[PDB]
């Protein structure tokens, strides 16, 4: 696809999210974790809001608290004191520290405020913080995660490679933004059923999956991915990396621990599907079980039925380039053309797609691209649903944020099953939204008027 | 830089409210927060919340992704007609606009795009932490702006690092004061509503947000009296009403004192008298209107701001007793956040519970002086954000809900204790008689619901023998 | 019992049709049906299909639950107002009203209540097969209810067993041309219609019953042409249009042979003349209009109707065209089921489609005789109701879609072949040249389909080495 | 509850479904199978229209053909040519018997008719016909499909006791009307995860799954229980009955084999799955496994996030006894009440309900019952959506059948996540249609010609 690169000055009804926030999801998908923004109070506020409005879970998310005075005559000290703070009340198993765009601006040098901690505070050497460089004028909230995860492995995971295999049925999986945690969950029950062993990385089907956990208050992530499971990502004998964003950290994994690797998209579809299958039935020398030989077969009916509506639809998609992607090919196997596609940032991956070209742009600009292609349906988050509203067509909610949605934080879309409930609920749409021929009135007519 | 010492002797000048009763006090409110232990919104955040229910005007957030990306369409305010303050409005910032200096640029063609697609009375211009430390003036591109394109810019001079959420508001109303009160006349009284033995009389209403369409509970109340509300700030405003808002004769103060400035300002260069009071609860709403009649020197209102009481209270009272006794004795904990909570306080005295509140060292000096005004002046606060505190305190006092913001939903909901929200994102209205009824609905729901016993219950497997 | 001897001599009276070509054959669309080896619909089936789209008639089942229950709201009629016809409504007969032969009292209150509930026009009573085996009879509770409530309610004697759908629609027709037809005047032309140089003529279209609203494509150049449609038999059809029937000068046969009953006994009664026709295609459109010309005797009305088709004949070849390459040369196998297969052949010829039509010994000598006319004298019939001999049949003749009843989709989709819905349950409309345009647009939609390499390709694991 | 019983002559938008439909879905629940209905053809076609609607996959399914002669003068013979013709064709595994109110109303004994057809056609003796006396004028659809597994029971298990336990891990799972393939998938899923074996009685999720079969063509069932796995219900170690209404389907399988059973109604809620799960571990041996404790967890969740909104919910709710009182308990857990509740015929079960009442009737009842109590909400089949959009209220749809929802047929609202989702949807439904405080327009108002 031929991306169509920002051009003007107004962002109207913003699609982007700050990378900030999703390095943040990064770092939340890790057992007993805190991320830590280095910036003013108000970026910490405003994404704990956008969290906590989508998962409907409490989200621990702290600031260094850089006030005026602080921005002007640098704010090293605050990341020190935060720092110190953080490891007295919470103890905490593992800290993210990212940038904001105002410390980045002032030149805040992560690698020296760092030092300055471990060199004054040594009751907390075996506290891991992991530094990850995101300011908010760059990138995106999939791009800034994918960069977490890139940090995660280069902190908690050692240096090595005469390991690989040490543990015959573990395979690490490379998680993208846009896997829900029933995403998650498919990944690493479709891993166990092939006698293999998920280290997902990360894991926020443990933190952000939305369970009431035993305690009253828990002040970090309930669960996810422990950096002792973590530092054993040397020993696998395969990584599947799962969404095309991740290649930096699926390389970055690669020479770091020598541990092979097969890349793929968003599960979605038909073709997406059996190849993952295939890999794990390769990877583990066992078939692919009945149940999913099952759902294949399940899923091809649900294509033969949804054929009628799919089959030449006109779509919008407002989403990250992993769900573009992943929705245009399970969308393509349907006949279904996507006639506006909208992305917050560019992306490698989008350079090598069947779309004619992709827009990098706002929700005003997919109001704009669908009209103009007549869509029959849009797919974007909470905030697509005025845009559509505007259109005249309905929403599939999708990404994030989903405050308007209960439970949709968790929806599993991945596999055959959940890539059979998305043809499902696209063809619902169009069929409750389809207005037929219009009642034509005679003007000859013997109706009474009354 | 010398730019910014400047910039810190109007944010002292902000802070020294004569006005208030509390200015010779160590301002807790406005104090420099711990790192690592912070909970609280930037001045960006307050200055919206404050100016964004001007629904018809284009808010744009000059700035990079963070500020606006993250906080659009986020205001419970309602409106009657226009919604372009729900249009997400922003910069954008790229690395090389901070780098090459080109967001001045940026912005002024930000204005342009804004008046030529979306044609609004006005356009509000609101800076955040970046742009404020590179210099950028904001001011003279506004200025630049409102000229070249012939709709009024108004710069809200508000990043994100000058100080609280508080401080916001106080630069909203400075920002109304200085370019947008004073510039345009009321309009002549509506053909038709004229209304023998009425005289019509023009008041303020300084912050009331109408969240969740709420003040169209108490609207109605003065439109029967003959008070024209020349203003809502901000809740269901245009920006032609707040141009007129310096020829009121009264202005009230609506559950707020970091809008005290505005009424001070108002009544220092305009004459105009103001009062503070609530529209919670019902004690609340009659003081609310009996203050009005008071000070507008109308006998005549007066006697029918008794008759409204009358009306009003003889039907809400009838329609609570019903309720009185599934609410009464009921134990409840308030948590002041700096949102306003002390308001709702009165509405619950209104149905019979002891409520036990409770603020922390960073919270502002009235929120203590209430504290000290209903529990005791040897109370103990809480101090730092721990939320574990927090919940240590409703069962030392037996609480069986806690009432505070949104903030703290999950402290209580994770807790296993019913929690009642009185946040600016709510979607129940509480405002006047008629909301007194929604109040009781919404604590029973939560109150008198199986699902607690549910979940404190343990597991049919993690029960020993 | 004696009662049944008489019952089967009506049967047989309907069966003999004097207007239709295949009168001296051996009806082979209502013969004896082979157990455990039949597909069809039963006679109450067909009445209901035929009386259904009388919108604002209370439609009442007579008998128990397996009869309307299983079969309500499944019309793929349209209406342009009331919709009184989309309730379910059934006497539900219990076992004690069928023991204690309390079936007729039932009835009577069941229209009794209709009357009172929704003040219709009129009440059609369906008959089924436990009141007709049973002493039960309808006609006398209908006319002692009619007179008692002072609405009419018109019998539909038409109990499953008496034959298949297609002797229902016959029984429909009858109970309209008795009890309806020619019970009240036309209305006069409406106020303002009055075109000046057209002549109005009054006309009736028997058998179009506005499946997905396809007959408003049709509709509106009727109109054009100055022909008042008294009553559409009976797609958006009011009880009033029908009993004006009488008064129509032409009488058009849409696309059907089982009310062929009611165009002849129209002519013999009124002397109205009538003609067969189609709406599906453009030939047959511009036959059906030519014809409806050639019958008024109005040379005005002539040069109308070719100056219509030659502005709506160069319209639809203009927007064919872009789509002409797509669809030349597919291969078409069209089924036969009695569900009237024959009238959208003629629309596939306007696309350069090679059509291979066949059916079976069950079918109607008219879907033998158009085999006969197109395939050729030799043709070879299915004969069983076997799904899997039409699925080789598919194979045989190289067939890219399927195009028969909705009953038969499952074998196509199963069997991983490309189908057209053409049934009387579709949402597409394929009448007059509007029509034709969503034809090729949902022969593109399956044909073009990316879903049947997905569904014929295997497994990845079943793959050979 | 107490029974408010049919009055009215006129059943005005039927709720009701035939006794002969649902036998035929209990006999479809049986692998490679035929359902014979012994009345004219009309009554069969509306059975297959209303099935292949709902599940949308092609769905056996003959008639006898009764004609006017045959009516009156008898037709034995007509059913022993149908079962030589299906017995011919296509050679079943298993042929359902069930009589119409056409043949009951002549007085055609089913034991006399399949009895001439064992002496004329002694090639076809090994296949097995299930005899089920279901006229249309008596019970219902759900009662129907529980009289079928009573004979299907009576005639595929042999007549034992002395082998309770011969195969240890295997359970009986007495299934009813309502048990969607999604809500069997959970049942066979959940009982497998104890180290169980389960024997589904009967098994809709193996025919009517939604899924594309490996042969272009099939004449009967492509799956579900076989008759060979069902003569091994003797062998079981325990049988589980789900659903109320197959208490007389229990009785006959305790009497017959010796089996001990323990009773639930629908597995949906809190107390229900808590219960489910008990017994299982209790009969296993084996603790509950960590995958359902999460899920507990993740359920208390979904009701501390949507009580805000479903507390004091009033609803309407039109669905067959074992629905009502399965939706009533998941309802009665959150505070919801239900105002208004309309079955299609009686049921015992309801007398042991902490309704008030409970109406016999139809959709015309519920709408007059949904607006006297002030309903918010109704939970009903497509039919029931009518009724919704007059009163001006969601509706949730559930039961059969579902025409106008594409995947509706295999919907799993069993299980801890399955409650969950009932309760988001619940959640969303009110959000949605929620209309907030009406703008007040001041008489003084400085508003631009609005
Ligand atoms: S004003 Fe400053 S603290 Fe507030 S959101 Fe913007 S950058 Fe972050
Ligand atoms: S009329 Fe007879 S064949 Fe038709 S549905 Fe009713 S009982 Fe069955
Ligand atoms: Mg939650
Ligand atoms: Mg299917």
């Amino acid at each position: 696809a031929e991306i169509i690169n920002r051009n003007k000055a107004l962002a109207v009804s913003p699609l982007k999210a700050s990378q900030t926030m999703g390095a943040a999801l990064a770092i939340l998908g890790l057992a007993r974790s805190m991320p830590l923004f280095h910036g003013s109070q108000g970026c910490t506020a405003f994404a704990k809001v956008f969290f906590v409005r989508h998962f409907r879970e409490p989200v621990p998310l702290q600031t260094t608290a850089m006030d005026q005075v602080s921005s002007v005559m640098g704010a090293d000290e605050n990341v020190v004191e935060a720092l110190k703070t953080i490891c007295e009340r919470q103890n905490p198993s593992v800290i993210g520290l990212l940038t904001t765009g105002l410390s980045e601006t002032q030149g805040c040098d992560l690698h020296t405020a760092l030092h300055e901690f471990r060199t004054q505070y040594e009751e907390y050497k075996d506290v891991p913080i992991v530094p990850v460089n995101t300011p908010d004028f760059s990138g995106c909230f999939e791009s800034g995660f994918a960069a977490a995860v890139k940090a995660i492995v280069e902190t908690l995971v050692p240096e090595r490679r005469d390991q690989v295999g040490k543990r015959p049925r573990q395979v690490n999986v490379l998680c993208s933004a846009n896997l829900t945690p029933g995403d998650l969950e498919y990944i690493a029950e479709s891993i166990e059923s092939f006698g293999l062993r998920p280290l997902l990385i990360p894991d926020l089907s443990g933190s952000l999956d939305g369970h009431l956990d035993e305690n009253r208050f828990n002040a970090l992530t309930t669960g996810g991915l422990s950096v002792a499971e973590l530092a054993t990502a040397g020993q696998s004998v395969a990584t599947l990396v799962v969404g095309q964003s991740l290649a930096g950290a699926a390389d970055a994994l690669a020479e770091r621990t020598g541990v092979p690797d097969r890349r793929f998209g968003m599960l979605y579809g038909l073709d997406a599907v059996d190849a993952w299958l295939m890999a794990l039935a390769e990877i583990s020398g066992n078939p692919v079980p009945d149940r999913y030989k099952r759902q294949r077969a399940q899923l091809q009916d649900a294509m033969l039925d949804t054929h009628f509506m799919l089959s030449s639809a006109r779509t919008a998609i407002a989403a990250d380039p992993d769900l573009l992607l992943g929705f245009d090919a399970l969308l393509r196997s349907m006949g279904a053309h996507t006639v506006a596609a909208v992305v917050p940032a560019r992306a490698a991956a989008l350079v090598d797609s069947p779309l004619p070209s992709v827009r990098v742009g706002d929700l005003e600009d997919l109001e704009h691209a669908a009209r103009a292609g007549q869509a029959q349906l849009v797919i974007g988050n909470s905030h697509a649903l005025a845009s559509a509203r505007r259109l005249g067509v309905p929403l599939l909610r999708a990404g994030f944020p989903q405050y308007d949605l209960l439970g949709g934080f968790q929806r599993c879309w991945s596999g055959y099953r959940g890539s059979s409930q998305v043809l499902f609920d696209l063809a619902n749409l169009l069929v409750e939204h389809h207005q037929g021929i219009q009642p034509y009135h005679s003007i000859y007519a013997q109706k009474p008027a009354t | 830089h010398h730019h910014h010492h400047m910039k810190a002797k109007d944010i002292a000048e902000l802070l020294d409210e004569p006005a208030c009763s509390h200015n010779k006090k160590e301002k807790s409110g406005c104090a420099k927060p711990k790192p690592g232990a912070t909970d609280g919104g930037c001045s960006f955040d307050g200055a919206q919340i404050a100016l964004l229910p001007v629904a018809d005007v284009a808010h744009i957030v000059h700035g990079p992704i963070a500020c606006a990306g993250s906080s659009w369409d986020n205001r419970g305010t309602r409106s009657s007609g226009p919604d372009l303050y729900r249009i997400g409005m922003t910069t954008d910032l790229t690395e090389n606009d901070v780098i090459m200096g080109r967001a001045e640029k940026r912005l002024f063609h930000a204005i342009r795009q804004a008046v030529e697609s979306y044609s609004p009375p006005a356009v509000f211009v609101y800076n955040t932490c970046v742009p404020a430390l590179i210099g950028d003036d904001v001011d003279a591109v506004c200025k630049a702006a409102a000229e070249r394109f012939g709709t009024p810019v108004i710069p809200v001079d508000s990043a994100g690092f000058y100080g609280t959420k508080n401080l916001g508001n106080r630069i909203a109303g400075e920002a109304m004061l200085k370019y947008v009160i004073g510039t345009r006349e009321p309009d002549p009284l509506p053909v038709g509503s004229e209304r023998p033995g009425i005289r019509v009389h023009d008041v303020n209403l300084i912050g009331e947000y109408n969240i969740a369409g709420e003040f169209w509970h108490v609207l109605p109340l003065l439109d029967e009296l003959g008070l024209r509300v020349l203003c809502t700030l901000a809740g269901d405003a245009r920006y032609r009403e707040v141009q007129t808002m310096h020829r009121a004769e009264v202005n009230m103060m609506v559950c707020s004192k970091a809008m005290l400035n505005v009424a001070r300002k108002l009544q220092e260069t305009y004459g105009t008298p103001w009062f503070e009071g609530s529209f919670y609860g019902i004690t609340d709403t009659s003081q609310a209107l009996r203050d009005f009649a008071r000070l507008l020197d109308d006998p005549d209102l007066t006697a029918r701001t008794e008759a409204l009481i009358a009306r009003e209270e003889a039907k809400v009272r009838a329609a609570l007793e019903p309720w009185r006794a599934r609410l009464e004795g009921k134990r409840v904990l308030l948590y002041t956040g700096g949102v306003k909570s002390w308001s709702v306080v009165s509405a619950l005295q209104d149905l019979g519970m002891k409520v036990v509140a409770t603020g922390t060292k960073k919270s502002t000096e009235e929120d203590k002086a209430r504290i000290r005004e209903l529990m005791g002046d040897d109370v103990k606060m809480l101090d730092e954000g721990n939320a574990r505190v927090l919940l240590k305190t409703v069962d030392e006092y037996q609480a069986d809900i806690l009432i505070a913001g949104g903030r703290n939903m999950y402290t209580a909901l994770k807790g296993r204790v019913p929690f009642l929200d009185i946040n600016q994102e709510r979607e129940f209205g509480y405002a006047g008689y008629d909301g007194m009824l929604e109040l009781v609905r919404q604590l029973c729901i939560t109150l008198e619901c199986p699902v607690w016993e549910a979940v404190r219950r343990p597991a049919p497997w993690d029960i020993p023998a």
